[PDB]
């Protein structure tokens, strides 16, 4: 319960600090992934 | 994130390479279609000429 308190408070601070910086970069990285899924689907129809 | 941009651009280069060769094949077909379509037009005109010519003789 000391650990859970101490650690998870650190985790939540590390998470929210990361999240603020990395949720933006996630969206950046994840919206780029969706572009492969359309860049592939067109590729096949053109090859076909 | 930078790696993903190198990965993405490669796909769309192939989209163009396919696009160009696909339009290039169709481009060759087009000329063939117009070549023969004329020849068929020539044939039909000559066909109709005989059709009435043979009548007007008889």
């Amino acid at each position: 319960r000391t650990s859970m308190k101490i650690q998870f408070k650190t985790a939540m601070p590390p998470t929210e600090v990361l999240l603020e910086s990395i949720q933006s970069k996630v969206e950046s990285i994840e919206q780029l992934q969706r572009k492969l899924q359309h860049v592939q689907p067109l590729e096949q129809q053109n090859n076909e | 994130d930078s790696y993903l941009k190198h990965q993405e651009i490669v796909l769309d280069t192939l989209l163009p390479q396919t696009v160009s060769n696909q339009w290039r094949i169709n481009n060759d077909y087009i000329r063939q279609t117009c070549t023969i379509v004329e020849e068929m037009n020539i044939q039909q005109r000559k066909q109709i000429n005989d059709l009435e010519i043979y009548r007007k003789r008889l």
